[PDB]
């Protein structure tokens, strides 16, 4: 059963995320040091999905944590934590389409592509992509006709492609490990010539890591949305024979599994071509060119397109169903929540993320896409993870203080007083976390610097930290029994919001500005007209 | 009477690696010298990444897309991203502007001690494997905060060009981190330069301070 389990989450979890990322962090943020920043997005995603394991605990019904969030924790966190999950998906079919459609451009040839360089120019490359995909757009069009009409994921036909990813996968590790060589990992100056007439190239320093440990971090924030999928595991729904010890092994093999899959194709594109060689729209089938393998071309091709197709439905599947789930609670505009006679499908939500995802794949660059869904997405895990710290410490359902009630509560289990302590205390040590991220990332310099304001703050907002932790500590946690429970309920639950508001610090302006304007969507929406018509009103 | 004079500056390995002429009474004449930090690293440590370049080589590394030349095939657009995450160090066009940064930046800099020429009463300051800078004090000159100095020591060394100056220099793919070394009134009044005299130089860094040696000496022919 926990072999079922396991498998659950493997299967589950996107196989597409290396074909069309590998070569994006590989060339722009890390180097092969991009095989460390799979692994720290590994670790990062772990701790996000034991508490997954219990936040699913927590709700006997099975589903998406915008569920577990309005019934635990109430509307407004809910409803962003579903905006997010709406971004997620959103975005993330829209970085699938543009990574099948750059596949199927290559493997058709360039002119193809090139009729877009002919005839198309956004010509802002900052804030808009430097190339449209129309393809993309294509795609999204297509496939959002296939669901509007009602036909849904296959489970026979995913088995088999999710077979088929598996074998390239493979075959991709041993071409790597027999024509890759090491000295990839040791170029210098020496080997600073690429043999393509491309400009603006970013070699860097060279070697194993050539834009240093910053540029790991920004990786691993960015191969952080690849391993997102592990959900299923803590989602299961299915009974389990050992619920609280097999759910967390399950978990974290699944996630190990993923891991090794990563590296190992990370390893031989990287191993194989120059990192700064790197082709963004397609890594792997021009790597296996360059090594004079042309003909493999076709096999990644047959695989990578087969992988793409089970992402990009994955995220396809469920992006019109959280806005349907969200419509009929009130918190979205009802006419999204309106479904067909004729399809018995919300027509109108499919069709509305459809266009959405299709304009954002038109627009924006594949990193930029792929760099919002990861804010969204980690944004949305870290409130997960403040959503299990906050209601370990609440007392079951049916302000002056004293330091001898703070420090030393008698109480054996939470009274209301202690709930309202650990709101506070998560909500300070919230803030006490984006206030040493900010520190750590703005004031990066500053710190390896000396200077006597960011070392003060840096180390008054830790150690206030640890003792907002302690004091959470402190409190009586819920005697309720779960089926499952994040074991280091004080420390892990803030381990991953600590990693995951560093990550998102490690973003681009950009990422951040884009996602600060849809947050401000979102709220405009809640705030206008989702507290009025809401079904709890 | 006068003299073909040449004042040669060499790298670790006392290979010279940059010299001026001029005909002048032997002892009389005293100019700035001008060589490269780059140069003196040619051959040297392998922290430069010049230890297998000849003295005289061409500057390596490919040209900055910013270049007077404009863009062209294979070049590189680091010479314009942020150099924070770049090593200070004469591989690469914006490797040298980072080390031009960190000789520049007041927090950072450079630093230099004195070699054989040091009193005994330096012997503490340790070999060729410090640098002569095993500890604080021994450093004579270079430009740091608390601004080194000695009333003994041969020559002064500091940056020649300004961090504006030097940049464009840089994007151009040519050398451009031009030290200027003045003789002191030390240096004015000995006369072993035949002999040739060495120095060590380290950034003031946060790690290890990645330094190199130095050798000034004096060769001269009739004229
Ligand atoms: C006064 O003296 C200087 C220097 O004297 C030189 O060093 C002494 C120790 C001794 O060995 C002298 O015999 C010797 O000349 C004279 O300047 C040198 O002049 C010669 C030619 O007369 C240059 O020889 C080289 O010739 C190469 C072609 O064969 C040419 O490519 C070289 O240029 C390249 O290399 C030099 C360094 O070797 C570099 O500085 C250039 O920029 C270029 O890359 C070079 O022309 C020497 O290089 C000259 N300099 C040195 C340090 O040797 C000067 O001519 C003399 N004047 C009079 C009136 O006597
Ligand atoms: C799943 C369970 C059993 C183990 C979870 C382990 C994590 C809590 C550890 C493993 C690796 C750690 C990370 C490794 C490296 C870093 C980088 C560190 O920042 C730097 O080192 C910056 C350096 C620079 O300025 O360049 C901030 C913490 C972080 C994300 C660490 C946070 C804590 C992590 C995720
Ligand atoms: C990077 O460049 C260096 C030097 O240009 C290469 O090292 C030489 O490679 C040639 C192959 O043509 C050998 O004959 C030499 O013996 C090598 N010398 C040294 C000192 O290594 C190196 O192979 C290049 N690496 C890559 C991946 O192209
Ligand atoms: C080093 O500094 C000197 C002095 O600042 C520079 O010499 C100047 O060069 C410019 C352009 O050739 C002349 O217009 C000035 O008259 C020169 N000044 C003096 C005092 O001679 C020199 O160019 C700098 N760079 C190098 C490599 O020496
Ligand atoms: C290199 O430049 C030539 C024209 O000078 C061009 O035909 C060729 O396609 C270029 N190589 C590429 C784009 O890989």
């Amino acid at each position: 059963n926990t072999y079922d389990l396991v498998a659950l989450g493997v299967g589950s979890t996107l196989g597409a995320g290396v074909y069309v990322l590998a070569g994006a962090v590989a060339r722009e943020n890390a180097g092969p040091a991009i095989v460390i920043s799979f692994l720290i997005a590994a670790l990062a995603s772990v701790l996000a999905g034991l508490c997954y394991g219990e936040f699913g605990a927590r709700v006997p019904k099975t589903g998406s944590a915008y569920l577990y969030s309005y019934v635990t924790v109430g509307e407004l966190w809910a409803f962003i934590t579903g905006w997010n999950l709406i971004l997620s998906y959103i975005i993330g079919t829209s970085s699938v389409a543009r990574a099948w459609s750059a596949t199927f451009d290559e493997l058709i040839g360039k002119p193809i592509g090139e009729f877009s360089r002919q005839h198309m120019a956004l010509n802002a490359p900052g804030v808009l992509a430097q190339t449209p995909d129309i393809f993309a757009v294509i795609i999204i069009i297509i496939l959002t006709g296939l669901l509007t009409l009602g036909v849904k994921e296959s489970a026979m036909v995913n088995k088999i492609f999710t077979c088929i990813n598996v074998l390239v996968l493979c075959f991709i590790v041993v071409s790597g490990f027999v024509k890759g060589s090491i000295k990839n990992w040791q170029l210098t100056e020496k080997n600073f010539s690429c043999n393509n007439n491309d400009t603006n190239v970013k070699y860097g320093e060279g070697g194993f890591m050539p834009f240093g440990f910053s540029g790991v971090l920004s990786g691993a924030a960015t191969c952080f949305y690849a391993f997102v999928g592990f959900d299923c595991i803590a989602t299961t729904g299915e009974e389990v024979k050992n619920p609280q010890k097999a759910i967390p092994v399950g978990i974290v093999a699944s996630l190990l599994i993923c891991f090794i899959a990563y590296f190992g194709v990370s390893a031989a594109l990287t191993l194989m071509m120059p990192y700064f060689c790197l082709d963004i729209d397609s890594p792997l089938p021009g790597a296996f060119k360059h090594q004079g393998w042309e003909e493999a071309k076709y096999a990644v091709a047959i695989g990578s397109l087969c992988a793409l197709s089970t992402s990009l439905l994955g995220s396809m599947f469920p992006m019109p169903r959280v806005i349907y789930a969200m419509a009929e609670d009130g918190l979205l505009f009802k006419f999204l929540a309106k479904i067909n006679n004729r399809t018995k499908t919300p027509v109108i939500a499919t069709v509305t993320s459809g266009a959405i995802a299709a304009v954002m794949a038109f627009l924006f660059e594949l990193k930029d896409l792929v760099d919002l869904m990861s804010i969204g997405t980690l944004l949305a895990y870290s409130l997960v993870a403040a959503c299990v710290l906050v209601l370990r410490y609440q007392p079951e359902q049916p302000e002056k203080f004293s330091l001898k009630s703070i420090l030393s509560p008698k109480n054996v289990e939470p009274s209301k007083f202690s709930g309202l302590i650990v709101n506070i205390s998560a909500g300070l040590l919230a803030a006490l976390i984006i206030t040493v991220c900010i520190v750590a990332v703005l004031g990066r310099e500053a710190l390896a610097e000396g200077t006597l304001w960011a070392v003060f703050v840096m180390t008054g907002s830790v150690l206030l930290c640890m003792l907002v932790t302690g004091i959470i500590w402190r409190q009586p946690e819920s005697k309720t029994k779960l089926s499952f429970k994040v074991p280091f309920v004080p420390v892990l639950p803030v381990l991953s919001i600590f990693v995951n508001i560093y990550l998102m610090m490690q973003l681009d302006q950009g990422t951040w500005v884009r996602f600060a304007v849809w947050m401000l969507i979102g709220f405009t929406i809640y705030f206008g007209y989702g507290i009025w018509h809401s079904e709890e009103a | 009477q006068v003299y073909n004079i040449t004042w040669e500056v060499t790298n670790g390995d006392r290979e010279t690696v940059w010299a001026i002429s001029g005909n002048h009474p032997l002892w009389t004449w005293w100019p700035v010298l001008t060589p490269d930090l780059c140069m003196l690293a040619l051959s040297g440590p392998p922290h430069w990444g010049l230890e297998y370049q000849a003295p005289y080589s061409s500057p390596p590394g490919p040209p900055c897309c910013s270049g007077s030349s404009g863009s062209s095939a294979g070049c590189s657009r680091d010479c314009d991203e942020p150099l924070t995450s770049l090593t200070p160090r004469c591989n690469t066009a914006w490797n040298r502007l980072k080390l031009d940064q960190v000789t520049h930046k007041s927090s950072e800099g450079f630093y230099v001690c004195p070699g054989s020429h040091r009193p005994r009463e330096a012997k503490s300051c340790g070999g060729p494997d410090s640098f002569y800078c095993a500890s604080w004090g021994c450093e004579t000159t270079g430009r740091v905060y608390w601004k080194p100095s000695s009333s003994w020591d041969y020559i002064t060394v500091d940056n020649n060009l300004t961090t504006s100056q030097a940049v464009q220099v840089c994007k151009d793919n040519k050398w451009c981190n031009p030290l200027a070394i003045q003789f002191t009134n030390a240096g004015k009044q000995v006369t072993s330069w035949t002999t040739g005299h060495y120095w060590g130089l380290r950034l003031y860094v946060s790690g290890r301070d990645p330094g190199l040696t130095f050798g000034i000496r004096l060769r001269y022919q009739n004229l």
